[PDB]
């Protein structure tokens, strides 16, 4: 899969993920949702090798949902990201590694803070104000470095994200067919249906 | 690396340089390549340093347990057999080249051991990148019924040849002397022919030279009680 | 063959009881009494040693109170050797959780894990159960201060105050009489020692026959601190509370 | 009491009663013998004709191991077959590694250790057979007899089964009367006689004689069955001696 | 040929007793007396060399064993069970500690490992408990000198002084009267010899007594020179002559 | 009463199966003796061939374990051969792994440890044998080490095993009480064998022919057994003084 | 008594009671007869029904084109042993291009049954088998007992009342052995033999089961109206 | 492709008079791309400090592994692990993965609580110990650090002088390495106080 | 390496050079390639020094255990144990071994085991890199039932030529004589054999 972006603002985390699924010669789909809800206040977007991406995401989703039922409690975003990192770090020395890069956007209900975690297929974890995987950061980070403020509203975060996507649409060779955008805050997860 | 071993009148002696190099850079200028196996059994290690050290420690541990079990002082042939069988099992993947020497109830012994598990018996041996330089000295001056004073001289001369003429070897000379009916004497830094000269200048900075963003105290203590 | 000699440790009686569990509990009833009391600002663990000897080196001795991590401790009643096998397993589970999630293990999760291990020995394997009852004293950010007990059956329950070992019937009546919900640690310390002093089979309760510990939120600057009491410190608290 | 209910339990005497009970199964079986001769060994066995419906010469009891060892046994016949199957595996692996065919003393210990192993655990039953076996190796002729306990010794003559006392007495006469030794062809004749004499203990049913032999001069050191004219000559000799 | 005892041979009786552990303790009680005394600057462990025959060479039978250079052990009960425990204890000191940390384990942790092995024979399938109580004396840098007892159950307790086996009840009463916290090692050896004389019937000399100490570092026993940090073993077994010298000042 | 059937503790702290294995030891009704010279270790054992049908050359309770080590067994032959095969396997493995010949006392310890396991583990029975190992060890010199079903072992100056062991033991005890040394002060092994046979004759009160005895001799770098004609030469020398 | 709790235990007189109890299951089973000449070998089996609504339990199982058996006792144990025979016959054909000798088939069944009599946990097989076959040495008939004992015979019978048939075959021995190149007469002799073991019941069309193998005859089973000829 | 230089970064440790110093840069990258300027490479277990350079997933994994092991050590030993003992634990742990190693360059720094002796050590990826008196270097600019340290270092520096020496060694080494920089941290460690200082440096 | 074994009237003689090389460097100039697996069963080793030493040590263990159980093994038995190890592990071994031994029954026997792990019983055998240069010489000069002195000369002259032409061979010529009389070691120095 191609472009996955993340930006943590004042009171929410915004994840933007491309809609295209290309199998070599043809674009098979232009409405693909590259994300799974792990818990009510934690969302994970993903990109990497075909098959492995969804298999990994759903496997993580199942384990976090299992934890939620057992303890009657939602794990913090930090705890979920550490669990995800360990599974990827375990994977890299396997017989056949998961080639999957993820962003984990969550709202910590205890601390009342949005949190964004970037984890690559090796199990390299970093907490960031904004992040990306693959070539997405090469185009967008100069704009984010310039315009980003920690006290941005959700609407300002979306406007900065539009500028990032516009720059991607201008300079990237591949047609990624636009992005699905989702917001993670104190009220949970919702999709921005017009972008 | 230059390591050497040779036998004399009523003993055996080991020699080694003290330089560890990864690629072209000197990682360590004073490392110990003469390894302890038993009180009177020692091992010079060449090749991959971690492997040589690890293999001597494992066999040294097993030799100690064997010695306790049998109520006998360990033999060099036991250390030799255990090392070669271990190294053979790993088909050279443990890249240890060793010179094993010691004294035991049987007498004094000197063996070499290669990474694939072949062993040799010798009166004088050398291993490592400096082996050819060291062996030139041993072939020139080694003789039968050497005295201890002559043997230490020859062993250190063999290691020096490696130090000066091999880029892989350098720094100081370590020696270990194992004589019959005596405690083994481990002579670390037996020779020190490569002390650095005094520098031209002092590079100590004025205080406040470095720019600092933040200062904080790190709490390294257990949680306190009130 | 071998069948002849098998006691069959994991079977029901005609009444639907697990023989070996019931007999393990009988063993535990002869062990030194351990008491746990939970307060608003901390937990107390008090326990009586059965050594009863002058030459025993008390300051380096540990038979009753063990540390599982920085936030959780246990009081032991039963076979000490059996308890140490389980304690080491619990210590590993806590560190596994910390490695996986980067957060200290919640108290109940640790308790459930150990209790599940005990349960397994009663249902399969043909081995004798662990002759151990634990009092778990711990803290986490979800439920705060918590007391639990587990027994050889693998059943565990939560408590405000509880006893295990000898004279638990008598001990639980005394705790039920004087415990209140708004109680503080200093009051709970006094209750635990007074209860042991009345239920003890010994002629008098002294410092050399006790192990004592507190978990108090009230480490400098809002952190939780475990305090395993030294012999001299047990002697002082006995004089303070007016028992010696 | 209860010491006899489980194999590998020592009684207060220091006895393994389950092994002693296996001996009773051996004592209940048909008579089998072995005779050591000058350059080889002869084996013979009594086969009870339970009925006319048994096909003559078909239910062969003596078994070969490798090409040079003969085995015969008395007691539980399936147990004897199981032991010979093991013996064949032991002889095959010996020859695989060391090239030379298994020597007889070596082979004896392979069977011995295996039988002895079945007295070490309560999860197995001891062997209900005594096995007489032997042959020719590089050091000459060897005859052995192996009991349910795992015990074995070398023999000049050996006998086991229901008629063992009778047979043993006859073997003891041959040893005394022939210190210089007995020829292979003589031993075949004498083996026939001894089985016929030992048949007084099983006199109710009639029987069938079966003989085999290994001899350096007569069989090139290979195990062979005595057949046809040589077998009939031995039967005639035996029939003449009883009358 | 299969091991079918996969079930516990030690089980709880209706009264809450673990029979096989109690019976193992009875075997320890029949065993020859051994003791341990802790001083300020050392520990002493001692026992009687009960020779089964005068033709036997009792020097070849070591009741007092080195476990590590700074830790020693003695027992009461079944000798063969002790010997195999010493083998396992020496090996576990290497595999679960020295090969990881590059140093010998402290006394309490090696004891913990021995205790674990003994506990497992009390719960695992198809085995009986060990019929020995051990007394383990040792030194380490951070804990100093220490003395531990280990029972068939796997339980262990630290002692200032104690005795186990035949005459342990009388011996422990003797040690309570004599022990204080200001004893030097030579005083503890003297008390050990006095205590042990009461439980010995026959000959009482260096050839019939086995005695070892955990004391000062012995660089003479190390076997090599040239490493300042290695100063030699604190465990030392007293000779037959060394014991007889102290029996004159008795 | 299943505490008498398997190796678990009785209420007295005893292992009855171990005690009964000791009784199996004397089932052969054979007495053995071992003594040490200056340069050698001699072991003698009674040889009884009750059946005339037996091949007397194959009747033996002395085993050549390795070149340097010999072993005599007191107990039934199946267990004797079980112990013999294992000791041979252990001696060969030792030499392969550690590069020198297995010492007599170390083999004894190893076999004793194996015997200890059968007293602790339920599924394995003890072997009903007492094993007496002999050698001239390269470090310790002449050596006798004996193992039993309890897993006990110890070194000996001299030893005796069998039904009449006490009579032999006391005879040997009395000799060493006179001489005040740990061995037979004699140069040749031939005379040490003559001592061994003489003191067994005195202790048991029976005369021996060449076929009534079995002899094993350990010297430096080899252990060997004497033939009937070697023993006969020994018996002639005894009678001639 | 005390020594019949498992197969691993000898009695004081050297008997294996579990094996003898397995032998008893065969005596309760329905009668089956085996007999042969030099050219052919025949099995005749009296099948048993549960009641008048039920089918008659099959007694004969084909193992190969040249071999097969009849059973008496526990039918599931016959299924296990016949399946093992099928595999050994098949192994011989696939690996060696060789038809398995009937004598060697008996040796394999003996050894398989033996292992169950010497080990803890298992039980003896509770079935008796009569194996017929035609191989390179002509016609053969075997009797298998679950003790392990396998016996080569001219004729025999096993099951309830089998002694009547076995006595008849003992008398007729000299006659039926000579029935060469005449399959119908050999079957007649087998049907006449099994009739000596009948009481109250007689041989009907769905009661009788016959099998035959011979020189130029593959192992074939006859049931139903195919055996009406011989009633 | 080379696992030890994908993420980049450096660690240096030095001894002084009654003190030790350990320092590291803050960069984490994906080759040319700078990803994080807050990736600290120094961790501590009681009073023992561990710096780790190399592949970042292994840096995180080994930290979590040694936290695990030193926590269990403390519970069993009833005391904090010492630098000398921890060094052997790092070496053991790395060598057990001999044929599938962690791609890292660890550095140990600390003061022995009983003797008061300053201690530093470095390792290769399979656990070979370099126990230097003077200084230890590690990471993608280890050559540059060797050059700085070998000239700038002198023995027995006071804590506040040692701070200047180690800081200037790190900074100028990092400025000659593409894959290091983006901030820096220096720990000054004394027997019972530890000061942590973030340095100001060029952000390219 | 230059190795050979030669049967003669009184028994067998094994012969070898003493050079061990790592490329063109002589790692050991006084190697003993004549190795003892039993009292009167020896072998000559060629190929991987690690492999042939590992094999020879295992064989020595097998024959020691054989001897404890079954008495003295034949030379054929020793060759068979060598073959079993070489043949079954042919994919992971580079070993060329000549086995030579003396029985009283069979007298002197020689077996050669080349790379594949096949066995060939021969009156004499040559092997190692230097043996290529003396196939012609050895074939022309070998006779059956030579004396001890003739056989020593034959081996000395043969290995002298092998050493002369092969860079991988050199040093001293070691020999081991196996007869009823016992085991005799011989050594021949360069100044002796070079002038032949
Ligand atoms: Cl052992
Ligand atoms: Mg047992
Ligand atoms: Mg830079
Ligand atoms: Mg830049
Ligand atoms: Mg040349």
């Amino acid at each position: 899969m191609d472009i996955i972006l993340g930006i943590r603002v004042q009171d929410s985390v915004i994840l933007a993920s491309s809609k295209a699924v290309t199998r070599g010669i043809s674009v098979l789909k232009d409405s693909d949702d590259k994300t799974r809800q792990l818990s009510p206040h934690t969302l994970m977007s993903f990109a990497g090798e075909a098959g492995d991406t969804v298999q990994f995401a759903e496997y993580i989703q199942a384990n976090i949902q299992l934890y939620s039922i057992r303890e009657d409690y939602e794990l913090s975003p930090q705890a979920v990201s550490s669990f995800v990192r360990q599974e990827l770090a375990k994977s890299i020395r396997s017989r056949r590694p998961y080639q999957v890069n993820v962003l984990i956007g969550g709202y910590d209900k205890k601390k009342n803070k949005p949190e964004l975690y970037q984890i690559d297929y090796l199990g390299t974890k970093v907490e960031l104000p904004y992040g990306a995987h693959g070539y997405s950061g090469f185009y967008t980070f100069s704009l984010l470095d310039h315009h980003y403020r920690p006290d941005m509203t959700t609407e300002e975060g979306l406007d900065l994200l539009k500028l990032c996507v516009q720059e991607l649409e201008k300079r990237m060779p591949m047609d990624f067919k636009g992005v699905i955008v989702k917001i993670v805050d104190k009220d949970g997860i919702r999709q921005v249906d017009d972008f | 690396t230059t390591i050497a071993g040779l036998v004399f009148q009523d003993g055996v002696i080991l020699g080694a340089d003290t330089r560890a190099t990864n690629d072209s850079v000197v990682a360590d200028k004073s490392c110990e390549k003469i390894h302890f196996i038993a009180p009177k059994i020692y091992c010079c290690g060449a090749g991959v340093a971690a492997d040589a050290e690890a293999v001597t420690q494992l066999i040294g541990s097993n030799i100690e347990l064997h010695s306790l079990y049998t109520s006998r002082e360990p033999r060099v042939v036991s250390a030799l057999q255990m090392l070669k069988q271990h190294l053979f099992k790993y088909q050279g993947h443990i890249g240890a080249y060793l010179i094993v020497a010691g004294v035991d109830p049987t007498g004094s012994h000197l063996f070499s051991i290669h990474a694939h598990g072949s062993t040799d018996v010798g009166y004088y041996l050398s291993l490592g990148s400096g082996s050819l330089a060291a062996m030139a000295v041993l072939e020139s001056h080694w003789k039968q019924d050497l005295t201890k004073e002559e043997a230490i001289k020859l062993a250190s001369d063999a290691i020096q040849a490696g130090i000066w003429n091999d880029l892989g070897s350098g720094s100081n000379v370590d020696v270990c002397v194992m004589e019959i009916g005596k405690d083994a004497e481990y002579l670390r830094n037996y020779l020190t022919p490569n002390v650095r000269e005094e520098k031209q200048k002092s590079y100590k900075f004025p205080r406040g030279t470095t720019a600092v963003l933040k200062e904080s105290i790190v709490n390294i203590c257990d949680i306190q009680e009130e | 063959g071998s069948r002849r000699y098998d006691s069959r440790t994991t079977i029901f009686s005609p009444e639907g009881r697990l023989y070996q569990v019931e007999y393990a509990l009988e063993s535990i009833s002869h062990a030194g009494t351990a008491i746990g009391i939970m307060a608003s600002d901390g937990i107390v663990l008090a326990a009586e040693r059965k050594v009863t000897s002058t030459l025993l080196e008390q300051d380096t001795s540990t038979e009753k109170l063990y540390k599982l991590n920085d936030k959780i401790a246990v009081a032991v009643a039963g076979l000490t050797a059996d308890a140490e096998i389980l304690i080491n397993t619990a210590r590993i589970h806590a560190q596994n959780y910390l490695k996986t999630y980067n957060e200290d293990i919640p108290v109940e999760i640790l308790v459930r894990r150990l209790s599940d291990i005990k349960q397994g020995y009663t249902q399969h394997g043909g081995l004798r159960p662990f002759g151990v009852s634990f009092i778990y004293a711990g803290y986490d950010d979800r439920y705060g201060y918590q007391l639990y007990t587990s027994n050889p059956s693998g059943n565990y329950t939560g408590w405000k105050a509880i006893s295990v070992g000898a004279n638990t019937s008598a001990a639980q009546t005394l705790l039920q009489m004087d415990y209140k919900d708004d109680m503080k640690v200093d009051d709970a310390i006094e209750l635990a020692l007074k209860t042991l002093s009345k239920t003890t089979d010994s002629s008098a309760l002294t410092y050399d026959r006790l192990e004592f510990a507190t978990i108090r939120k009230g480490a400098n600057d809002g952190e939780v601190y475990q305090k395993i009491f030294k012999p001299q410190e047990i002697k002082d608290i006995l004089v303070k509370t007016g028992i010696t | 009491t209860g010491y006899d209910l489980s194999n590998s339990v020592f009684s207060p005497d220091g006895r393994n009663f389950q092994v002693e009970y296996a001996v009773k199964a051996v004592e209940n079986g048909t008579t089998s013998i072995g005779i050591k001769c000058n350059d080889g060994v002869v084996f013979a066995v009594e086969k009870l004709i339970t009925s006319k419906l048994l096909v003559p010469q078909k239910n062969v009891k003596i078994q070969v191991v490798d090409r040079h060892i003969g085995c015969v046994y008395s007691g539980l016949i399936p147990d004897g077959r199981h032991l010979v199957n093991r013996g064949r595996e032991e002889a095959a692996s010996f020859k695989k590694l060391y090239k030379t065919p298994i020597p007889i003393p070596a082979f004896a210990d392979r069977l011995g250790q295996y039988v002895q192993a079945h007295t070490l655990y309560n999860s197995v039953r001891p062997f209900g057979v005594s096995t007489i076996f032997g042959g020719v190796d590089k050091n000459g002729a060897h005859l052995y007899m192996l009991e349910p306990s795992g015990s074995y010794w070398g023999y000049k003559g050996a006998a086991t089964g229901k008629g063992r006392q009778s047979a043993k007495a006859e073997l003891e006469k041959l040893v005394d009367h022939h210190p210089e030794g007995l020829s292979a062809r003589e031993a075949v004749k004498q083996a026939a006689k001894i089985i016929y004499l030992a048949h007084e203990d099983n006199k109710e049913k009639d029987f069938e004689l079966e003989i085999s032999w290994c001899s350096l001069s007569e069989t090139n050191g290979l195990h062979k069955f005595v057949k046809g004219d040589l077998l009939q000559e031995a039967i005639d000799f035996a029939q003449k001696e009883i009358n | 040929m299969t091991d079918r005892y996969s079930f516990s041979l030690t089980t709880f009786s209706p009264s809450g007793k673990l029979g096989q552990i109690d019976y193992a303790l009875t075997a320890v009680k029949q065993g020859v007396t051994s003791l341990g005394i802790k001083a300020t600057n050392g520990v002493v462990i001692a026992t009687e060399k009960k020779s089964s025959s005068p033709l036997a060479m009792s020097e070849t039978l070591s009741k007092v064993s080195l476990l590590t250079p700074d830790i020693g052990a003695v027992y009461s009960g079944m000798g063969p069970d002790y010997r195999v425990l010493v083998d396992k204890s020496r090996k576990v000191a290497h595999t679960s500690y020295k090969r990881i940390y590059g140093e010998y384990p402290p006394t309490k942790l090696l004891v913990s490992e021995v205790a674990k092995i003994m506990q497992e024979a009390t719960q695992s399938g198809g085995v009986r408990p060990f019929g020995v109580s051990l007394l383990i004396a040792g030194h380490d840098e951070f804990n100093g000198f220490s003395l531990y007892q280990v029972d068939p159950s796997g339980s262990y307790f630290p002692w200032k002084a104690t005795a186990i086996g035949k005459g342990s009840v009388a011996a422990k009463t003797f040690l309570e009267k004599r022990w204080n916290d200001e004893l030097e090692l030579e005083d503890a050896i003297h008390i050990a010899l006095l205590t042990l004389k009461e439980s010995v019937e026959g000959e009482f000399n260096g050839d019939t007594i086995e005695l070892a100490i955990i004391g000062d570092e012995n660089p003479d026993l190390l076997g090599y020179t040239g490493i300042p940090t290695d100063k030699g073993p604190r465990f030392r077994k007293l000779t037959s002559q060394e014991i007889n010298d102290r029996l004159e000042a008795l | 009463g299943y505490d008498r059937h398997i190796t678990i503790f009785s209420p007295e702290g005893r292992l009855y199966q171990v005690e009964y294995a000791f009784k199996a030891t004397n089932q052969t009704n054979i007495n053995s003796l071992a003594v040490r010279g200056k340069d050698c270790t001699v072991v003698i054992s009674q040889k009884k061939v009750p059946d005339k049908l037996l091949d007397p050359t194959t009747v033996s309770y002395i085993f050549c374990i390795s070149r340097t080590i010999g072993m005599v067994v007191n107990g039934p032959i199946p267990d004797a051969r079980n112990a013999a095969l294992r000791a041979k396997a252990e001696a060969a493995e030792f030499r392969y792994k550690y590069g020198y010949d297995m010492p007599c006392d170390v083999l004894a310890k190893r076999m004793a440890n194996l015997s200890q396991i059968y007293t602790q583990r339920a599924y394995m029975r003890p072997l009903g044998v007492i094993l007496t190992f002999v050698s001239v060890d390269e470090e310790l010199g002449p050596s006798i080490y004996k193992t039993d079903p309890a897993g006990y072992y110890v070194g000996y100056k001299a030893t005796a095993t069998g039904p009449k062991q006490q009579e032999i033991t006391t005879n040997l005890e009395n000799h060493f009480k006179k001489s005040k040394i740990d061995h037979i002060n004699e140069e040749s092994w031939e005379k040490v064998v003559e001592f061994a046979i003489t003191h067994m004759i005195d202790a048991l009160g029976t005369e021996f022919s060449k076929n009534d005895l079995e002899v094993g001799v350990a010297t430096k770098d080899k252990f060997f057994t004497l033939s009937a004609e070697n023993i006969e030469e020994r018996l002639v020398a005894i009678a001639e003084q | 008594n005390n020594y019949d709790g498992d197969t691993v235990t000898f009695s004081p007189t050297g008997r294996l009671f579990q094996v003898e109890y397995a032998l008893e299951a065969i005596k309760q089973g329905s009668v089956t007869v085996g007999l042969r000449s030099n050219t052919h070998a025949v099995l005749v089996a009296l099948k048993r029904n549960a009641d008048e609504l039920s089918s008659y339990q099959k007694k004969i199982i084909k193992c190969d084109e040249h071999m097969g058996l009849s059973l008496a006792g526990l039918a599931p144990d016959a299924r296990v042993l016949s399946n093992y025979l099928r595999q050994q016959c098949n192994y011989s054909s696939l690996v060696f291009n060789r038809k398995l000798a009937v004598e060697r088939a008996g040796h394999l069944l003996c050894d398989k049954a033996q292992k169950n009599t010497q080990s803890y946990g298992g039980r003896p097989y509770g079935v008796g088998l009569l194996i017929i076959g035609y191989d390179k040495s002509g016609a053969h008939l075997l009797e298998f007992q679950p003790s392990g004992n396998v016996t080569e015979l001219y004729g025999t019978a096993i099951g309830a009342r089998s002694q009547g048939a076995k006595t008849y075959l003992e008398r007729t021995l000299d006659t039926f052995i000579k029935i060469d190149g005449n399959p119908d007469e050999l079957i007649k002799a087998g049907v006449e033999a099994i009739s000596q073991s009948l009481r109250d019941e007689s041989l009907t069309v769905d009661n009788l089961s016959i099998a035959i193998v011979g020189k130029d005859t593959p192992f074939t089973i006859y049931d139903g109206e195919a055996v009406a000829k011989y009633i | 492709s080379d696992p030890s230089s994908i993420n980049g970064g450096i660690v240096v440790a030095m001894t002084g008079k009654d003190c030790v110093a350990i320092a590291c840069d803050l960069r984490l990258g994906s080759q040319s791309l700078g990803v994080s300027n807050k990736f600290e490479k120094i961790f501590h277990y009681g009073h023992v400090f561990l710096g780790i350079t190399g592949l970042a997933t292994d840096v995180t994994t080994l930290n979590e592994m040694f936290r695990y092991k030193t926590n269990l050590y403390k519970l069993k030993e009833e005391r904090a692990i010492e630098p000398e003992t921890f060094t052997q634990l790092v070496s053991s742990s790395l060598y057990e993965r001999r044929f599938g190693p962690y791609f890292v360059g660890p550095v140990v720094a600390g003061i022995n609580s009983k003797s008061g002796k300053p201690f530093i050590a470095g390792f290769d990826l399979i656990g070979c110990i370099d126990e230097a008196k003077d200084f230890i270097v590690s990471g993608t600019a280890s050559d540059q650090l060797f050059g700085m340290c070998e000239s700038l270092y002198e023995p027995n520096l006071e804590p506040e002088d040692l701070f200047e020496t180690i800081s200037q060694a790190l900074l100028n080494a990092a400025d000659r390495d593409a894959l290091s920089g983006w901030g820096a941290v220096v720990y000054i460690i004394k027997k019972d106080e530890v000061v942590k200082r973030y340095l100001k440096m060029r952000q390219d | 390496t230059s190795i050979m074994a030669v049967t003669f009237k009184d028994g067998v003689i094994l012969g070898a050079d003493s050079r061990t090389t790592t490329g063109a460097y002589i790692a050991n100039r006084v190697t003993d390639k004549l190795t003892r697996v039993h009292d009167k069963i020896w072998c000559c080793r060629s190929g991987s020094a690690a492999d042939t030493q590992a094999i020879a040590d295992i064989v020595q263990y097998h024959l020691e255990l054989y001897t404890s159980q079954y008495g003295t093994p034949s030379t054929e038995t020793a060759a068979s144990v060598f073959k079993e190890l070489c043949y079954e592990n042919k994919d992971n071994l580079t070993a060329g071994i000549i086995v030579a031994g003396y029985d009283d029954k069979n007298k002197g026997e020689v077996y050669t085991i080349p790379l594949g792990g096949s066995v060939h019983k021969l009156p004499y055998a040559i092997a190692g890199s230097g043996s290529t240069f003396i196939y012609g010489y050895c074939d022309k000069n070998f006779r059956e039932n030579m004396s001890k002195e003739e056989t020593v000369d034959f081996i000395k002259h043969s290995l002298s030529q092998a050493i002369k032409w092969d860079g991988s061979s050199g040093g001293v010529i070691r020999m081991v004589v196996l007869t009823a009389a016992g085991v005799e070691r011989l050594i021949f120095y360069p100044d002796e054999y070079e002038q032949l």
